[PDB]
Protein backbone atom coordinates (compact mmCIF):
# COMPACT_ATOMS: atom_id res chain seq x y z
CA UNK A 1 0.00 0.00 0.00
CA UNK A 2 1.27 3.47 -0.93
CA UNK A 3 2.26 5.68 2.03
CA UNK A 4 4.02 9.04 2.34
CA UNK A 5 7.23 7.21 3.17
CA UNK A 6 7.31 4.58 0.42
CA UNK A 7 5.67 6.63 -2.35
CA UNK A 8 6.86 10.18 -2.96
CA UNK A 9 4.10 11.16 -5.39
CA UNK A 10 1.30 9.80 -3.21
CA UNK A 11 -1.88 11.91 -3.36
CA UNK A 12 -4.73 10.01 -1.75
CA UNK A 13 -7.42 11.96 -3.59
CA UNK A 14 -6.47 9.72 -6.51
CA UNK A 15 -7.29 6.35 -4.96
CA UNK A 16 -5.23 3.18 -4.48
CA UNK A 17 -2.00 2.68 -6.43
CA UNK A 18 -1.03 -0.16 -8.76
CA UNK A 19 1.84 -1.11 -11.02
CA UNK A 20 1.64 0.40 -14.54
CA UNK A 21 1.17 -1.79 -17.60
CA UNK A 22 4.82 -1.08 -18.47
CA UNK A 23 5.71 -2.74 -15.15
CA UNK A 24 3.41 -5.60 -16.12
CA UNK A 25 4.98 -5.89 -19.60
CA UNK A 26 8.51 -5.83 -18.22
CA UNK A 27 7.68 -8.52 -15.64
CA UNK A 28 6.00 -10.63 -18.41
CA UNK A 29 9.01 -10.31 -20.70
CA UNK A 30 11.44 -11.42 -17.98
CA UNK A 31 9.16 -14.28 -16.90
CA UNK A 32 8.43 -15.45 -20.45
CA UNK A 33 12.06 -15.41 -21.51
CA UNK A 34 13.15 -17.24 -18.36
CA UNK A 35 10.51 -19.96 -18.42
CA UNK A 36 10.75 -20.45 -22.19
CA UNK A 37 14.48 -21.10 -21.78
CA UNK A 38 13.86 -23.74 -19.09
CA UNK A 39 11.21 -25.37 -21.28
CA UNK A 40 13.25 -25.41 -24.52
CA UNK A 41 16.02 -27.08 -22.50
CA UNK A 42 13.72 -29.88 -21.35
CA UNK A 43 12.21 -30.20 -24.81
CA UNK A 44 15.69 -30.64 -26.25
CA UNK A 45 16.51 -33.45 -23.84
CA UNK A 46 13.16 -35.23 -24.14
CA UNK A 47 12.39 -34.49 -27.81
CA UNK B 1 -2.34 7.81 -36.66
CA UNK B 2 -0.39 8.54 -33.49
CA UNK B 3 3.25 9.57 -33.49
CA UNK B 4 5.64 6.61 -33.23
CA UNK B 5 7.03 6.07 -29.74
CA UNK B 6 10.63 6.81 -28.81
CA UNK B 7 12.55 4.73 -26.29
CA UNK B 8 12.13 7.59 -23.82
CA UNK B 9 8.33 7.22 -23.83
CA UNK B 10 8.44 3.87 -22.01
CA UNK B 11 7.24 4.08 -18.39
CA UNK B 12 5.58 7.44 -19.06
CA UNK B 13 3.26 5.86 -21.69
CA UNK B 14 2.23 2.18 -21.37
CA UNK B 15 0.15 -0.48 -23.17
CA UNK B 16 -3.54 -1.13 -22.83
CA UNK B 17 -4.48 -3.42 -19.95
CA UNK B 18 -6.67 -5.47 -22.31
CA UNK B 19 -3.69 -6.01 -24.57
CA UNK B 20 -1.55 -7.05 -21.64
CA UNK B 21 -4.18 -9.49 -20.35
CA UNK B 22 -4.31 -10.98 -23.86
CA UNK B 23 -0.55 -11.46 -23.95
CA UNK B 24 -0.40 -12.80 -20.39
CA UNK B 25 -3.06 -15.39 -21.20
CA UNK B 26 -1.33 -16.37 -24.45
CA UNK B 27 1.92 -16.99 -22.59
CA UNK B 28 0.12 -19.00 -19.89
CA UNK B 29 -1.58 -21.18 -22.49
CA UNK B 30 1.72 -21.80 -24.30
CA UNK B 31 3.48 -22.79 -21.10
CA UNK B 32 0.72 -24.98 -19.70
CA UNK B 33 0.42 -26.77 -23.05
CA UNK B 34 4.19 -27.31 -23.25
CA UNK B 35 4.36 -28.53 -19.67
CA UNK B 36 1.58 -31.04 -20.36
CA UNK B 37 3.41 -32.35 -23.45
CA UNK B 38 6.59 -32.84 -21.37
CA UNK B 39 4.59 -34.62 -18.62
CA UNK B 40 2.92 -36.91 -21.20
CA UNK B 41 6.38 -37.87 -22.46
CA UNK B 42 8.19 -38.32 -19.12
CA UNK B 43 5.32 -40.19 -17.47
CA UNK C 1 -18.56 15.63 -30.01
CA UNK C 2 -16.57 12.41 -30.27
CA UNK C 3 -14.75 11.42 -27.06
CA UNK C 4 -11.27 12.98 -27.10
CA UNK C 5 -8.10 10.91 -27.09
CA UNK C 6 -4.68 12.38 -26.55
CA UNK C 7 -1.00 11.61 -26.10
CA UNK C 8 -0.83 8.13 -27.48
CA UNK C 9 2.14 6.77 -29.37
CA UNK C 10 2.58 3.59 -31.41
CA UNK C 11 5.15 1.20 -30.05
CA UNK C 12 7.78 -0.50 -32.28
CA UNK C 13 6.75 -3.98 -31.03
CA UNK C 14 3.49 -4.78 -32.90
CA UNK C 15 2.24 -6.78 -29.92
CA UNK C 16 2.33 -3.77 -27.55
CA UNK C 17 0.26 -1.47 -29.73
CA UNK C 18 -0.66 2.06 -28.71
CA UNK C 19 0.84 3.38 -25.46
CA UNK C 20 -1.03 5.87 -23.31
CA UNK C 21 -0.14 8.09 -20.35
CA UNK C 22 0.07 6.28 -17.04
CA UNK C 23 -1.92 7.20 -13.96
CA UNK C 24 1.20 8.95 -12.65
CA UNK C 25 1.46 11.18 -15.70
CA UNK C 26 -2.29 11.92 -15.53
CA UNK C 27 -2.15 12.66 -11.78
CA UNK C 28 0.83 15.01 -12.33
CA UNK C 29 -1.08 16.82 -15.06
CA UNK C 30 -4.15 17.34 -12.88
CA UNK C 31 -2.21 18.35 -9.76
CA UNK C 32 -0.36 20.97 -11.78
CA UNK C 33 -3.50 22.26 -13.53
CA UNK C 34 -5.76 22.52 -10.48
CA UNK C 35 -3.52 24.88 -8.55
CA UNK C 36 -3.58 27.84 -10.93
CA UNK C 37 -7.23 27.35 -11.81
CA UNK C 38 -8.28 27.44 -8.15
CA UNK C 39 -5.98 30.43 -7.54
CA UNK C 40 -7.46 32.32 -10.48
CA UNK C 41 -10.91 31.81 -9.08
CA UNK C 42 -9.84 33.10 -5.64
CA UNK C 43 -8.33 36.14 -7.33
CA UNK C 44 -11.47 36.73 -9.42
CA UNK C 45 -13.60 36.70 -6.28
CA UNK C 46 -11.38 39.45 -4.83
CA UNK C 47 -11.62 41.43 -8.06
CA UNK C 48 -15.42 41.23 -8.25
CA UNK C 49 -15.88 42.59 -4.72
CA UNK C 50 -13.31 45.36 -5.26
CA UNK C 51 -15.16 46.04 -8.53
CA UNK D 1 -18.25 -6.37 -28.87
CA UNK D 2 -17.34 -6.44 -25.20
CA UNK D 3 -19.94 -7.14 -22.52
CA UNK D 4 -21.22 -4.08 -20.68
CA UNK D 5 -19.40 -3.28 -17.47
CA UNK D 6 -21.24 -3.63 -14.20
CA UNK D 7 -20.98 -1.27 -11.26
CA UNK D 8 -18.81 -3.92 -9.61
CA UNK D 9 -16.24 -3.74 -12.44
CA UNK D 10 -15.24 -0.16 -11.57
CA UNK D 11 -11.80 0.04 -9.94
CA UNK D 12 -10.86 -3.36 -11.34
CA UNK D 13 -11.34 -2.31 -15.02
CA UNK D 14 -10.58 1.28 -15.94
CA UNK D 15 -10.52 3.67 -18.89
CA UNK D 16 -7.73 4.19 -21.41
CA UNK D 17 -5.11 6.70 -20.34
CA UNK D 18 -5.33 8.33 -23.75
CA UNK D 19 -9.04 8.91 -23.23
CA UNK D 20 -8.48 10.35 -19.80
CA UNK D 21 -5.78 12.70 -21.09
CA UNK D 22 -8.20 13.83 -23.79
CA UNK D 23 -10.89 14.54 -21.18
CA UNK D 24 -8.40 16.32 -18.85
CA UNK D 25 -7.22 18.49 -21.79
CA UNK D 26 -10.77 19.39 -22.65
CA UNK D 27 -11.64 20.39 -19.08
CA UNK D 28 -8.50 22.57 -18.79
CA UNK D 29 -9.23 24.31 -22.10
CA UNK D 30 -12.79 25.04 -20.90
CA UNK D 31 -11.71 26.43 -17.53
CA UNK D 32 -8.81 28.43 -18.98
CA UNK D 33 -11.17 29.97 -21.55
CA UNK D 34 -13.82 30.78 -18.95
CA UNK D 35 -11.33 32.39 -16.59
CA UNK D 36 -10.01 34.58 -19.42
CA UNK D 37 -13.53 35.69 -20.32
CA UNK D 38 -14.30 36.53 -16.68
CA UNK D 39 -11.10 38.61 -16.50
CA UNK D 40 -12.11 40.46 -19.72
CA UNK D 41 -15.52 41.37 -18.25
CA UNK D 42 -13.92 42.85 -15.15
CA UNK D 43 -11.06 44.83 -16.67
CA UNK E 1 9.78 11.78 -10.21
CA UNK E 2 8.32 8.70 -11.85
CA UNK E 3 10.38 6.05 -10.03
CA UNK E 4 9.75 6.88 -6.37
CA UNK E 5 6.86 4.54 -5.60
CA UNK E 6 8.25 1.03 -6.13
CA UNK E 7 6.02 -1.06 -3.86
CA UNK E 8 7.11 -4.40 -5.41
CA UNK E 9 10.50 -4.53 -7.16
CA UNK E 10 9.19 -7.09 -9.64
CA UNK E 11 6.60 -4.66 -10.96
CA UNK E 12 8.14 -1.22 -11.07
CA UNK E 13 6.94 2.10 -9.70
CA UNK E 14 3.21 2.42 -8.83
CA UNK E 15 0.56 4.90 -9.94
CA UNK E 16 -3.07 5.58 -9.35
CA UNK E 17 -5.43 3.84 -11.80
CA UNK E 18 -7.37 5.66 -14.49
CA UNK E 19 -10.52 4.98 -12.42
CA UNK E 20 -8.91 7.07 -9.70
CA UNK E 21 -8.05 9.71 -12.31
CA UNK E 22 -11.67 9.71 -13.64
CA UNK E 23 -13.22 9.97 -10.19
CA UNK E 24 -10.86 12.83 -9.27
CA UNK E 25 -11.57 14.57 -12.60
CA UNK E 26 -15.31 14.32 -12.03
CA UNK E 27 -15.15 15.92 -8.57
CA UNK E 28 -12.68 18.60 -9.74
CA UNK E 29 -14.64 19.44 -12.87
CA UNK E 30 -17.99 19.71 -11.11
CA UNK E 31 -16.51 21.70 -8.16
CA UNK E 32 -14.73 24.25 -10.35
CA UNK E 33 -17.62 24.45 -12.80
CA UNK E 34 -19.94 25.47 -9.94
CA UNK E 35 -17.45 28.14 -8.80
CA UNK E 36 -17.12 29.55 -12.31
CA UNK E 37 -20.90 29.47 -12.70
CA UNK E 38 -21.34 31.58 -9.53
CA UNK E 39 -18.91 34.20 -10.89
CA UNK E 40 -20.45 34.09 -14.38
CA UNK E 41 -23.88 34.56 -12.81
CA UNK E 42 -22.80 37.72 -11.02
CA UNK E 43 -21.00 39.29 -14.00
CA UNK E 44 -22.92 38.09 -17.06
CA UNK F 1 -1.82 -13.79 -35.45
CA UNK F 2 -3.48 -10.52 -34.50
CA UNK F 3 -2.29 -9.31 -31.08
CA UNK F 4 -4.73 -10.63 -28.44
CA UNK F 5 -7.02 -8.46 -26.28
CA UNK F 6 -8.86 -9.83 -23.28
CA UNK F 7 -11.18 -8.91 -20.45
CA UNK F 8 -12.45 -5.56 -21.56
CA UNK F 9 -15.97 -4.32 -20.80
CA UNK F 10 -17.87 -1.43 -22.33
CA UNK F 11 -18.95 1.34 -20.00
CA UNK F 12 -22.40 2.84 -20.83
CA UNK F 13 -20.95 6.39 -20.80
CA UNK F 14 -19.26 6.85 -24.23
CA UNK F 15 -16.69 9.25 -22.78
CA UNK F 16 -15.34 6.45 -20.56
CA UNK F 17 -15.58 3.82 -23.29
CA UNK F 18 -13.81 0.47 -23.03
CA UNK F 19 -12.45 -0.41 -19.58
CA UNK F 20 -9.44 -2.71 -19.17
CA UNK F 21 -7.82 -4.56 -16.26
CA UNK F 22 -5.73 -2.38 -13.95
CA UNK F 23 -2.13 -3.03 -13.12
CA UNK F 24 -3.27 -4.42 -9.77
CA UNK F 25 -5.48 -7.01 -11.48
CA UNK F 26 -2.80 -7.90 -13.98
CA UNK F 27 -0.16 -8.25 -11.25
CA UNK F 28 -2.47 -10.58 -9.29
CA UNK F 29 -2.95 -12.74 -12.36
CA UNK F 30 0.77 -12.95 -13.11
CA UNK F 31 1.77 -13.78 -9.53
CA UNK F 32 -0.85 -16.54 -9.36
CA UNK F 33 -0.04 -17.95 -12.78
CA UNK F 34 3.71 -18.03 -12.18
CA UNK F 35 3.44 -20.24 -9.07
CA UNK F 36 2.33 -23.51 -10.56
CA UNK F 37 4.34 -23.03 -13.75
CA UNK F 38 7.61 -22.54 -11.91
CA UNK F 39 6.89 -25.41 -9.51
CA UNK F 40 5.85 -27.72 -12.37
CA UNK F 41 8.99 -26.99 -14.29
CA UNK F 42 11.25 -27.56 -11.28
CA UNK F 43 9.46 -30.89 -10.81
CA UNK F 44 10.10 -31.89 -14.46
CA UNK F 45 13.72 -30.75 -14.21
CA UNK F 46 14.17 -32.84 -11.07
CA UNK F 47 12.78 -35.91 -12.86
CA UNK F 48 14.91 -35.36 -15.96
CA UNK F 49 18.03 -34.77 -13.83
CA UNK F 50 17.47 -37.94 -11.79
Amino acid sequence: VATRDNCCILDERFGSYCPTTCGIADFLNNYQTSVDKDLRTLEGILY
Amino acid sequence: GWPFCSDEDWNTKCPSGCRMKGLIDEVDQDFTSRINKLRDSLF
Amino acid sequence: RKPPDADGCLHADPDLGVLCPTGCKLQDTLVRQERPIRKSIEDLRNTVDSV
